[PDB]
C-alpha cells in the first residue's frame, strides 16, 4: 500500500517516541529529552504533507515556534520544580 | 531609625500617604499608585516587647513620639466584648448559657483553672494577628513605621507557659499550635525588636505597685508561673526572632530613659543585612522588584479577610474550646439581638443612625 | 471469524454465535485486565502479568459461552424462541460467576442481574427498537447559523450562480 | 549534498587514522595508579567531577533558545524582499524588529538579564 | 537629565538607535517613494511574459528606454 | 549596485532567448516518450486479469 | 487576576488562545490555538509557596503536551489520506483525534490526571480549568462523528466520575469528580447538538462559577471546615448550601433547566437506553452533595468557639449573592430564554 | 542507495533510543539522529533551506539541556548491552543487504525534488527558496507571523515569571 | 397538530440538509479565493 | 475543510494558512470541488461532490496512479522470477534525459 511504502516508516517511529515518553527513568530530564525525539518526528511527517503542496513548506517555521515553546516551557517548570522539591526525580512526586 | 534630633525636624513624608482606611488597593489600583516611592529609613515595624507589668506602653508611646512612629495600643478584649457603639457585651452574660459567658483577664487572673481559659488565650492571638496586619497596611501604605507592644510571634508564649502551670490540656495546646501553625506564616517579620528583661523578683514587686484589684488578689502570678515566662520569651522566642530581627535588651527601659533607647537604636545599622540577599537578617522586607511590594500591600491591605479565614480549623476531639449546639442557638439569640449587633456597624437605626434609606456604603476591611 | 448473534434466527448456527458472545467476552476482558495489571494488581515479572490477563478474560468467555449454549439448547427443548429462553440463559453465566468468585451468593443474585438484562435484549429484537440507535436529528447551527458571521475580510467576488446557466 | 556526505566520511577516516598511528607510534610505558590518577594541582581530589554544577545562568540559558527561533524568521527576509509587497514586508520586518528590541530592552531593565546574585 | 544619563551610561544603545531611528525615517522615504513611481509595475519580469493586445496588462507595460 | 543589476537582466535576457527553444525540443519527445509508455503497458500487462 | 500586571496578561491569552482554535478552519490552525492556551495557564498554575503547587504544573504540563503533540500527529495523517481538513466517512484515523481530545479534557477513560492535579490549585484556578480550558477540546470534537467512541466516553465518565467522587473529603479534589459528570452529560448532549451544548455548558459553567466563590470567599479546602464554618444567620448558611441541589439538577432549581433541555432532546432522538445510564448515575452524583448539605439542612451544630465573626470580601461577595439568587430562583426567567425554540 | 540506508539508521538509532537510561546517552543518541533526519527531510524537498534552520534550531535546544543535565543528572551510568549492540548490528545489516536488493525504483519517495520537476514549469527557474518562504510575509498570512511574535515575547515574560529568578540559583540539593 | 408537523419537518431538514435553517454547516469557500487573489497580486510584482 | 462555529473575526487570521491556490497542479480542481461545497453546504456537499472529490484527491494524494505504478513494476519483476522475462531485456529502453 502507498501508506506502507511511504508513510509507515514516520508513524512507526513517531510510537517508539511516545513509548520512550512514558516509560520509568528516575529523572524528569528524561521525559523532556524524549519530548523532542518527538517533536523531530512529527516535522519529518508534516514535512511530507506539506510537500505534496508544491510551495507551502513555510508553515515548517510556524511548527517549529511552538515546538521550543513547549520545550522552553518544559524545562522553566523543571526550574520550578527543583526550587521547591530540590530534586526532579519522578519518584519523589506525591503520588497522587 | 533618624530621630527627630537627626532629621532636625518632623518626618517628611516622600509622597502622601493612600488613604488605606477608606479606599481599597486592588490590582487595578496598584497600576496607577506604587508602593516603593515612600518608604524611607523610618519605614520599619518595632515590636516592644517583655515581661508582665514592665512599663511597655509608656515606653513605647515615648519611643514612638521620639521616631514619629504610629504606636498601636496593646489589643484587649473590650475589643470583643465593647461593639463600636459603644454598648458592653458583658452585661448579657446572665442570660447566656454558663459556657458562653463572658471571660476576661479579670476573670483568667480570679479562676485561671475554669475551661474557657483555652478559648481566651487563642482569642489573644486572633487579636494580635488581627492588630498586627493593620499594623502592616500602615505601614506599606504610609511609609510610616509602626510600634507594636506584643506581636503575634511572642503570644505563644502565654500558651505555652499556661500549659506548664497545668491550665490548659493537651487538646487545648494542640490545637493552638495547629492554629499558629495554620497563620503564623504569613505575616512579616518585625525589622527591630526590644526587649526589657526585668528579672522575675523585679516584676513580682512591680505588679504591687499598679495596685490593680484582681491581680493583687490573684494567685496566677507566682514564682512559678513568673519563671515560665522568662524562660520562654530568651529561650525561644528572642532565640528565633534574632535570626531576621535586630534585637536590643535592656533591664527596665520603662524604669529607665527613652532618649538614650532611641539613640542606641539609630546606632544600629539596617543596611548592612541589605547586601547578601539571602540573608536570613531582614528576609522578609526584601523585596526585588516593585511588583513584589504591590503584592505584598495587596495581601495586607487587600486579602485581610483571607488571612482571619484561616482560623477556621476544624478541632472537635477537643471538649473545650466545642461549644454545644444548644448553647449556640441560645447563644446567638441574645447575641445578635443586643443594642447595635442586629446589622453591620454603621447601620444600626435604633442606636441613632440615620439616613439608612439612601445609604449604601460599607467599610473597607471592615466586618461583614 | 466474524460473525453476528442475530444473523440466524435464534435457534440456529451455534458455531456462528459463539464466535460472536465470545468476541465480546475477550474484548471486554482484555479491556479491563489492562487497568488491572497496571493501576490495581500491579504483578511484576511477564509470566504472572498473564495470570491477570487469563483470570479476568478466562471466566468472562465462559459466561458467554454459558449463556449461548444455555439459551440455544432451551430455545430448541422448549419448542419457541421467546423471552424465557434469554432469562434460562442469563442464570447459567451468572453459575459461572460463582464459580469464578468462589461464592455461592454471588453467582446466584449475579445471575437475577444477568437474568433481567437477557430478557430485556429479547425483548429489543422481538418490538423491532434499538438500544444505540443512529440519531435521527442532528443539529449543527441555530436559527441563524447562516446568518451570524463576523468576519472582516472583504469576500472576493463570487464564482458560482445560483440561476440557470446560460448558453 | 552526497557529494559533501562523501568527503565529510573521507575526512572522518582520514582524522581517524591520525591517532590511530599516534596511539601506536606512542612511547607505551607501564600504566601506574597515579599516572592515571585526574590533574588537581597535585592534591588528591575531594569531591568528584559529576557532583550537581550549580548554575546562575540558567535564565540566559532557557532565553537562548528563544532567540534563536526568532532568527529562524528573519533569515528568510532577504530571499523574499524581490518578490513580496513593499508594505507588507516593510511593515512586518520593522514590527518584527521593534518586538525584539522591546523584549530585550524590557528584560535588560528588569534586571533579568543580569546573572543570580 | 535623562539624555546626559543614557548618553553617559550606555551610548551604543544611543548611537545605535540614532541609526536605527536613521532606518525608519529612510525606509518611509523609499517605500513612499516606491509608490510614487508605480514600482509595482516593473520593466523586467522573471520569466518569459507575453500579452495579447487586448490584455488590460498590455496597457500598463512600462515603457522604458534602456 | 547599478552593475550587479546590468549584469543580472543581462544574464537573464539570455534566458528569455534560449528558454523556448528548449521547451519546442522537450514536447517533442516528451510525446515520443508517451507513445513508447503506452506501448510498453500494452506488451507488459497482456495476461493481467 | 489576583495578584500582579502579569496575572492580567496571561488570563487575556488565554482567550486568544482558546478563541483561535474554536475560529480555526483546519486542523492545523486549531493545533495552533491549543499550544497559545497551553502557556497561557501554567505560569497562572505554578505558585513556589506551595510544594503542591509546582506538581500541579507538571502533571498538566505533561498530559496537555502528549496530547497536543498525539493530536497533531493524526492530523497530518488524517489530511494524508484524505488530502482533507474533513474525512467523508470516520474510520480509524478520526478515532486517534477524538482520543486525543477527550484526554486533552479528560474525559473517563483518560482523566486520571485531571482529579489528581487538582490537589494543589487555588479555587480560582480550579474554575479556569474546569470551565474554561473545557471549551477548547469539546468544541472541537463536534466536528468528529464518531459514535461508539464518543459514546463510551460518556457512559465510562458519568460512572468514574460519580462513584470516584463519593470516597473523597477534599472539596477540591470532589469537585473534579463531580466536574468529571457534567462533562459526561457535555459529549452526550455533543452527539446530538451543540446548540443544547452551548446552552448546557454555559448553565454548568454557571453553577460552577457560583460554587467556586463560595468555596474561594470563605477559603474552604475540606468537608470538616464546613462544619467548622462561622455564619451569622443559620438560615443564610442554609440558603448558600441550596445551590448544590442545583448542581445536582433539581427542578425546583435553575440547576435543573440545563440538565431538563439535555433530557428533552435525547429523548428526541431515541437514545432512551444512554439517558437511563446518565440520569441513573446522577443520582449517586446527588449523594455526596448532599454530604456537604450535612453542613447546613441540620442547622444547629458543635461548632468550635473561638469565632464570633465572618470576615469577607465585599465585591466577591456582592456577586456571589447575586449569582446565588438566580441559582435558587432562576426557574421562572425561563420564558425569557429563547435559545431551545 | 543512500535515501535507503538513511531509512536504515533512523530506524537503528531509535531502537536504541528506546533502550537509553542514562541522559547524555539519550543526547547522544538524539543528537545522531537530528543529523539524519535533517539530511533526509531535505533529499525530499526543493532545497535543504529548512535542514539549516532545524539542525540549527536543535542544536540550540541540545547545548541548553546538556547544562542542565550535567546540573542535575551529573551523577548516573551506562551499561553496553550486549544484547542490544548484536541487535542493532545484527539488524542494520540485515537491513543494508535489503538496501542493495531492493527496487529502489519503488522505494523512492513521490515527493517532487527540485530536478524531478519538468523543465516547463516556470516558477522553477526563480531563486531556490523564494517562492515557498514568500507568503510567510504577505497579505494575509503575515498575521501569524505578527501573532507569533507575541507568542515569542509573551513566552518571553511567562519564563521569567516561572523561573523567579531572585530566589536563588539551581542545585540539585 | 402543529408540534407533530414541526417536529416531522425537522427530520427532513436532518435527512438530506436542504435548507440553511439548523442541519446546514456553512462551508466559506472564501479564504481561498483570497488567497489566490493574493498569488495573483503577486504575480504582477515578480521581477526586478 | 473544517467549518468553525464561531467564526468571528478570528478565523480571517488563520483561515489562508495552508492551501493549494498558490501555483499548483491541483489549483483549479480544489476550486472547483470546494465551490461546490460552499453551494450545497458541508454536509450535503458531501453527497453531491462525488466526482469533485475524487479528482481532487487523485490529484494531491496521487493514490490513484502511484498504485498503478506498482502494479506495473510488481507485474515486471513476477514475470521475471517466473522465468517469464530475461536478464538481457528485463527493462526497457529508458526515457531521454532532457524531457518531462
Ligand atoms: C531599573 C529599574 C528602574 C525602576 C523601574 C522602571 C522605572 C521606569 C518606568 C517605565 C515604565 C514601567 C516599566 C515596568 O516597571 O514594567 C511594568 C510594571 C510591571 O512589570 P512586570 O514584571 O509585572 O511585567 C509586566 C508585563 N506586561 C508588560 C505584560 C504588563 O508595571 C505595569 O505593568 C503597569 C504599570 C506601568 C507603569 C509603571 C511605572
Ligand atoms: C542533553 C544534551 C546532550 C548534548 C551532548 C550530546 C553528546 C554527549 C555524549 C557524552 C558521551 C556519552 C557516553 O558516555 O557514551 C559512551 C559510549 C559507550 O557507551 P557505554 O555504555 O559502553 O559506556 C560505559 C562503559 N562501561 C560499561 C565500561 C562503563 O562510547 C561512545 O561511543 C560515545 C562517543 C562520543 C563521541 C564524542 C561526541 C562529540 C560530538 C561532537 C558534536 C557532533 C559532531
Ligand atoms: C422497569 C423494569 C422492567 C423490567 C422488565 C420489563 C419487561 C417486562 C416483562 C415482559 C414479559 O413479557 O414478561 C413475561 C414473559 C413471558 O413471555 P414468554 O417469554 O413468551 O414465556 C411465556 C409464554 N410462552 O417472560 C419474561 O419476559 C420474563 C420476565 C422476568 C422479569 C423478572 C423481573
Ligand atoms: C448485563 C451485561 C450485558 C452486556 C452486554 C451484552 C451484549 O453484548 O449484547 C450484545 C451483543 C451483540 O449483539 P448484537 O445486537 O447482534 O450487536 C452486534 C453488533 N456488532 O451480544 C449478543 O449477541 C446479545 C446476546 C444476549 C446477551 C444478553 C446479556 C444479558
Ligand atoms: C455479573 C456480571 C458478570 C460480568 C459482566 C458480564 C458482561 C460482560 C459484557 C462484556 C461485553 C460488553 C460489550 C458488548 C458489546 C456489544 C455491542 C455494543 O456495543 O452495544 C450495542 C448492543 C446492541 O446494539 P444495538 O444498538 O441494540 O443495535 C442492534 C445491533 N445488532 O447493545 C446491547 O445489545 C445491549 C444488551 C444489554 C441491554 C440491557 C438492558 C437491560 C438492563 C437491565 C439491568
Ligand atoms: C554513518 C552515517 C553516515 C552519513 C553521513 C553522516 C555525517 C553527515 C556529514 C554531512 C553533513 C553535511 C551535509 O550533508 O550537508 C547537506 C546539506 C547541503 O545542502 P546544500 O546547501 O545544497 O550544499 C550542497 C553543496 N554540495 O546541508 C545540510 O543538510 C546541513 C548539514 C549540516 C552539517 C553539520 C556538520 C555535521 C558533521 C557530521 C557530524 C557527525
Ligand atoms: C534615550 C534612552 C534613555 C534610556 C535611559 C537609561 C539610562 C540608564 C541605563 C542604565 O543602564 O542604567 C542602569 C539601569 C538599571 O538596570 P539594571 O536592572 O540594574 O540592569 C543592568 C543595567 N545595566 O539599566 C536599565 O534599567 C535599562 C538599561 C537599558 C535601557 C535601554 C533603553 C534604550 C531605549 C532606546
Ligand atoms: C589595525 C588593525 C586593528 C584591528 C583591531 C581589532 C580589534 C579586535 C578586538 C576588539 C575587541 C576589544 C574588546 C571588546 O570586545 O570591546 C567591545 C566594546 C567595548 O565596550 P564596552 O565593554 O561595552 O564598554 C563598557 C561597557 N560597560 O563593546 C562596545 O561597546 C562596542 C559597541 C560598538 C557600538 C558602535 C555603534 C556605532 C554607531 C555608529 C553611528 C555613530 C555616529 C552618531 C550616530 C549617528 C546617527 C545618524
Ligand atoms: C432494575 C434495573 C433495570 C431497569 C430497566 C433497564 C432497561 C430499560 C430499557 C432499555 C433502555 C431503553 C429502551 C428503549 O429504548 O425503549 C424504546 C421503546 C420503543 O419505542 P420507539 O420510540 O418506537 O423505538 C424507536 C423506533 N423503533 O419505547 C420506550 O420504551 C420509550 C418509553 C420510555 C422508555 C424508558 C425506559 C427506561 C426505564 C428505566 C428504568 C430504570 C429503573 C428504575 C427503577
Ligand atoms: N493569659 C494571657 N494573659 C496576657 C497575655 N498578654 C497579656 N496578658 C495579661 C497578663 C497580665 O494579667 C496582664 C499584664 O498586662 P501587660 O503586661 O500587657 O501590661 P500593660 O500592657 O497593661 O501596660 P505595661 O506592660 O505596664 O506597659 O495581661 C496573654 O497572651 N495570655
Amino acid at each position: 500500500m502507498i501508506m506502507i511504502l511511504y508513510w509507515s516508516l514516520p508513524m512507526i517511529l513517531f510510537i517508539l517516541g511516545l513509548f520512550c515518553f512514558v516509560s520509568n527513568r528516575k529523572h524528569l530530564l528524561s521525559m523532556l529529552l524524549s519530548l523532542e525525539f518527538i517533536v523531530l518526528m512529527l516535522f519529518f511527517m508534516l514535512f511530507i504533507y506539506l510537500n505534496m503542496l508544491n510551495y507551502e513548506s513555510y508553515f515548517s517555521m510556524m511548527f517549529l515556534t511552538f515546538s521550543v515553546c513547549e520545550g522552553a516551557l518544559g524545562l522553566s517548570i523543571l526550574v520550578s520544580m527543583i526550587r521547591t522539591h530540590g530534586n526532579d526525580y519522578f519518584q519523589s512526586f506525591s503520588i497522587m | 531609625i533618624s530621630g527627630k534630633t537627626m532629621r532636625g525636624g518632623p518626618r517628611v513624608p516622600k509622597a502622601a500617604p493612600y488613604p488605606y482606611k477608606t479606599k481599597k488597593y486592588s490590582v487595578f489600583n496598584a497600576i496607577f499608585d506604587k508602593t516603593s516611592k515612600r518608604f524611607d529609613e523610618n519605614s520599619k515595624v518595632i515590636c516592644v516587647e517583655g515581661p508582665i507589668a514592665a512599663g511597655k506602653s509608656k515606653f513605647a508611646k515615648e519611643l514612638a513620639e521620639e521616631l514619629d512612629m504610629e504606636y498601636y495600643p496593646a489589643v484587649d478584649l473590650d475589643l470583643i466584648y465593647i461593639n463600636s457603639y459603644g454598648y458592653d457585651m458583658r452585661k448579657l452574660d446572665p442570660q447566656l448559657p454558663p459556657s458562653c459567658r463572658s471571660y476576661d483577664v479579670r476573670n483568667f487572673c480570679l479562676d485561671p483553672s475554669h475551661d474557657l481559659a483555652a478559648q481566651f488565650q487563642i482569642r489573644m492571638y486572633m487579636l494580635r494577628y488581627s492588630q498586627y496586619i493593620d499594623a502592616l497596611q500602615h505601614v506599606l501604605s504610609t511609609g510610616q513605621g509602626v510600634v507594636l507592644e506584643r506581636s503575634p510571634y511572642s503570644d505563644f508564649v502565654f500558651m505555652e507557659a499556661m500549659f506548664r502551670q497545668g491550665y490548659l490540656s493537651r487538646g487545648a495546646r494542640s490545637v493552638y499550635n495547629e492554629l499558629r501553625q495554620n497563620t503564623i506564616g504569613e505575616l512579616l517579620k518585625p525589622h527591630l525588636v526590644i526587649y526589657l528583661d526585668l528579672p522575675v523578683d523585679a516584676v513580682k514587686k512591680q505588679i504591687k505597685a499598679r495596685n490593680v484589684d484582681y491581680e493583687v488578689q490573684s494567685k496566677v502570678f507566682s514564682d512559678a508561673y513568673l519563671s515560665d515566662l522568662e524562660q520562654l520569651y530568651k529561650q525561644q522566642y528572642l532565640k528565633d526572632i534574632s535570626t531576621h530581627a535586630e534585637l536590643l535588651i535592656y533591664d527596665w527601659t520603662a524604669g529607665g530613659e527613652t532618649e538614650v533607647v532611641v539613640e542606641d537604636i539609630e546606632r544600629i545599622d539596617f543596611n548592612q543585612f541589605e547586601a547578601d540577599i539571602h540573608n536570613k537578617k531582614m528576609l522578609d522586607w526584601r523585596f526585588p522588584l516593585e511588583a513584589e511590594w504591590c503584592e505584598a500591600r495587596i495581601k495586607y491591605c487587600h486579602e485581610k479577610p483571607d488571612l482571619m479565614n484561616y482560623f477556621n480549623v476544624p478541632r472537635f476531639d477537643v471538649p473545650e474550646l466545642v461549644r454545644s449546639a444548644d448553647d449556640g442557638k441560645v447563644w446567638r439569640d441574645v447575641w445578635f439581638n443586643a443594642p447595635g449587633m442586629k446589622y453591620r456597624p454603621g447601620y444600626n437605626a435604633d442606636m441613632g443612625d440615620e439616613g439608612l434609606l439612601t445609604k449604601t456604603k460599607i467599610g473597607i476591611n471592615q466586618g461583614i | 471469524l466474524r460473525s453476528k448473534y442475530y444473523d440466524h434466527p435464534d435457534g440456529e448456527d451455534a458455531f456462528g454465535k459463539i464466535v460472536a458472545t465470545n468476541k465480546y467476552a475477550v474484548s471486554a476482558g482484555v479491556a479491563w485486565s489492562m487497568f488491572d495489571v497496571l493501576t490495581l494488581s500491579k504483578p511484576q515479572g511477564y509470566l504472572p502479568t498473564l495470570g491477570r490477563f487469563a483470570y479476568n478474560t478466562g471466566p468472562l468467555m465462559g459466561m458467554a459461552t454459558a449463556f449461548t449454549l444455555t439459551t440455544l439448547v432451551a430455545t430448541n427443548a422448549r419448542g419457541k424462541d421467546d423471552k424465557i429462553n434469554y432469562l434460562i440463559g442469563g442464570f447459567a453465566a451468572g453459575g459461572v460467576f460463582g464459580a469464578w468468585k468462589h461464592n455461592h451468593v454471588a453467582g446466584l443474585c449475579a445471575g437475577l442481574f444477568l437474568g433481567i438484562a437477557g430478557v430485556i435484549k429479547k425483548m429489543s429484537i422481538e418490538q423491532g427498537w434499538e438500544f444505540f440507535p443512529n440519531t435521527p436529528i442532528k443539529q449543527y447551527g441555530g436559527l441563524n447559523i447562516a446568518g451570524n458571521d463576523w468576519t472582516i475580510m472583504a469576500d472576493p467576488p463570487k464564482n458560482w450562480t445560483t440561476e440557470k446557466p446560460k448558453e | 549534498m552526497f557529494s559533501i556526505i562523501f568527503i565529510a566520511l573521507l575526512i572522518l577516516l582520514i582524522t581517524t587514522i591520525v591517532m590511530f598511528l599516534a596511539s601506536i607510534l606512542s612511547k607505551k610505558a607501564l600504566i601506574d595508579r597515579e599516572k592515571s590518577s585526574p590533574f588537581e594541582c597535585g592534591f588528591d581530589p575531594k569531591s568528584s567531577s559529576r557532583l550537581p554544577f550549580s548554575l546562575r545562568f540558567f535564565l540566559i540559558t532557557i532565553i537562548f533558545l528563544i532567540f534563536d527561533v526568532e532568527i529562524a524568521l528573519i533569515l528568510p527576509m532577504i530571499i523574499i524582499m524581490k518578490y513580496s509587497n513593499i508594505m507588507i514586508w516593510t511593515i512586518t520586518s520593522i514590527i518584527f524588529i521593534l518586538i525584539l528590541l522591546i523584549g530585550l530592552y524590557h528584560e535588560w531593565n528588569q534586571g533579568m538579564l543580569n546573572w543570580s546574585n | 537629565s535623562l539624555l546626559k544619563r543614557a548618553w553617559n551610561e550606555i551610548p551604543d544603545i544611543v548611537g545605535g538607535s540614532a541609526l536605527a531611528l536613521a532606518g525608519i525615517v529612510m525606509a518611509t522615504i523609499g517605500v513612499a517613494n516606491y509608490y510614487a513611481k508605480d514600482g509595482d509595475n516593473r520593466r523586467y519580469k522573471l520569466g518569459y511574459v507575453v500579452y495579447r493586445h487586448d490584455d488590460p496588462r498590455a496597457l500598463k507595460v512600462r515603457n522604458d528606454e534602456d | 549596485a547599478k552593475k550587479v543589476k546590468r549584469d543580472e537582466i543581462e544574464m537573464r535576457s539570455a534566458q528569455n532567448v534560449i528558454f523556448p527553444i528548449l521547451v519546442a525540443e522537450r514536447d517533442r519527445e516528451f510525446l515520443r516518450q508517451l507513445r513508447r509508455n503506452r506501448d510498453e503497458e500494452a506488451e507488459l500487462m497482456k495476461n493481467v486479469p | 487576576m489576583f495578584n500582579n500586571s502579569s496575572k492580567i496578561l496571561f488570563i487575556t491569552i488565554m482567550i486568544i488562545g482558546t478563541l483561535i482554535t474554536v475560529t480555526s478552519n483546519s486542523w492545523l490552525g486549531a493545533w495552533m490555538g491549543l499550544e497559545i492556551n497551553l502557556l497561557s495557564f501554567i505560569p497562572l498554575l505554578s505558585d513556589n509557596n506551595n510544594l503542591m503547587s509546582t506538581e500541579a504544573s507538571l502533571k498538566y504540563f505533561l498530559t496537555q503536551v502528549l496530547a497536543s503533540t498525539v493530536l497533531l500527529f493524526s492530523s497530518i495523517l488524517l489530511m494524508l489520506k484524505n488530502n482533507m481538513n474533513n474525512e467523508i466517512n470516520e474510520s480509524f484515523t478520526s478515532m486517534i483525534i477524538m482520543s486525543a481530545l477527550l484526554l486533552k479534557s479528560g474525559a473517563a477513560p483518560f482523566h486520571f490526571w485531571f482529579p489528581n492535579m487538582m490537589e494543589g490549585l487555588t479555587w480560582m484556578n480550579a474554575l479556569m480549568l474546569m470551565t474554561w480550558q473545557k471549551i477548547a477540546p469539546l468544541m472541537l470534537i463536534s466536528y468528529l462523528n464518531i459514535k461508539y467512541l464518543l459514546l463510551i466516553s460518556v457512559i465510562l465518565s458519568v460512572i468514574i466520575g460519580a462513584i470516584g467522587g463519593l470516597n473523597q473529603t477534599s472539596l477540591r479534589k470532589l469537585m473534579a469528580f463531580s466536574s468529571i459528570n457534567h462533562l459526561g452529560w457535555m459529549l452526550s448532549s455533543l452527539m446530538i447538538s451543540e446548540s443544547i451544548w452551548l446552552i448546557y455548558f454555559f448553565f454548568y459553567s454557571f453553577l460552577s462559577f457560583v460554587l467556586t466563590f463560595m468555596f474561594n470567599i470563605f477559603k474552604l479546602f475540606h468537608l470538616n471546615q464546613l462544619f467548622s464554618w462561622f455564619v451569622n444567620s443559620k438560615i443564610l448558611k442554609f440558603t448558600l448550601f441550596m445551590n448544590f441541589l442545583s448542581l445536582g439538577g433539581l427542578p425546583p432549581f435553575l440547576g435543573f433547566l440545563p440538565k431538563w433541555l439535555v433530557i428533552q432532546q435525547l429523548t428526541l432522538c431515541n437514545q432512551y437506553f444512554m439517558l437511563t445510564l446518565m440520569m441513573m448515575s446522577t443520582l449517586i452524583t446527588l449523594f455526596f452533595y448532599l454530604r456537604i448539605c450535612y453542613s447546613a439542612f441540620m442547622m444547629n451544630y458543635f461548632e468550635n468557639n473561638w469565632i464570633m465573626k465572618m470576615n469577607m470580601n465585599s465585591i466577591n461577595y456582592n456577586m456571589y449573592m447575586i449569582m446565588t439568587f438566580f441559582s435558587i430562583f432562576g426557574l421562572f426567567l425561563i420564558s425569557l430564554f429563547y435559545f431551545m425554540f | 542507495m543512500i535515501q535507503l540506508m538513511l531509512y536504515s539508521l533512523i530506524i537503528t538509532t531509535s531502537i536504541i533510543f528506546l533502550n537509553m537510561i542514562h541522559p547524555l546517552a539519550l543526547g547522544l543518541t538524539l543528537l545522531i539522529q537530528t543529523i539524519f533526519v535533517c539530511l533526509l527531510t531535505g533529499l525530499m524537498t526543493k532545497s535543504f533551506w529548512y535542514s539549516y534552520i532545524l539542525f540549527l534550531i536543535f542544536l540550540g535546544g541540545m547545548l541548553v539541556l546538556f547544562i542542565y543535565v550535567t546540573s542535575l543528572a551529573s551523577n548516573e551510568m551506562f551499561n553496553l548491552s550486549m544484547k542490544l549492540t548484536l541487535f542493532s548490528s545484527l539488524i542494520l545489516i540485515f537491513m543494508l543487504i535489503l538496501s542493495f536488493i531492493m527496487d529502489k525504483t519503488s522505494s523512492s519517495l513521490f515527493l517532487m525534488n527540485n530536478d524531478m520537476q519538468s523543465i516547463i514549469n516556470m516558477n522553477s527557474y526563480f531563486m531556490e527558496n523564494s517562492l515557498s518562504l514568500n507568503k510567510l510575509y504577505n497579505f494575509p498570512t503575515n498575521f501569524i507571523t505578527i501573532l507569533l511574535m507575541n507568542y515569542l515575547l509573551i513566552t518571553l515574560i511567562v519564563i521569567v515569571k516561572i523561573t523567579k529568578l531572585f530566589k536563588g540559583p539551581i542545585r540539585m540539593m | 397538530q402543529i408540534r407533530l408537523l414541526e417536529d416531522e419537518v425537522r427530520r427532513k431538514m436532518s435527512e438530506r440538509n436542504d435548507y440553511q435553517a439548523y442541519y446546514y454547516r456553512p462551508s466559506v469557500a472564501k479564504y481561498h479565493r483570497i488567497s489566490k487573489e493574493a498569488a495573483d497580486e503577486l504575480e504582477a510584482l515578480r521581477g526586478d | 475543510s473544517l467549518t468553525p462555529f464561531l467564526r468571528l473575526p478570528l478565523t480571517d487570521l488563520t483561515g489562508c494558512l495552508i492551501n493549494h491556490q498558490t501555483y499548483d497542479k491541483c489549483g483549479k480542481f480544489e476550486m472547483k470541488m470546494m465551490e461546490c461545497f460552499e453551494a450545497y453546504g458541508l454536509e450535503r456537499g458531501k453527497r453531491e461532490c462525488a466526482d469533485l472529490i475524487s479528482d481532487f484527491q487523485e490529484c494531491v494524494g496521487m493514490q490513484k496512479q502511484l498504485m498503478r505504478f506498482h502494479a506495473m513494476r510488481n507485474e515486471r519483476y513476477k514475470q521475471w522470477l517466473k522465468g517469464e522475462r530475461k536478464g538481457q531485456e528485463f527493462f526497457a529502453d529508458p526515457p531521454r534525459v532532457d524531457a518531462y
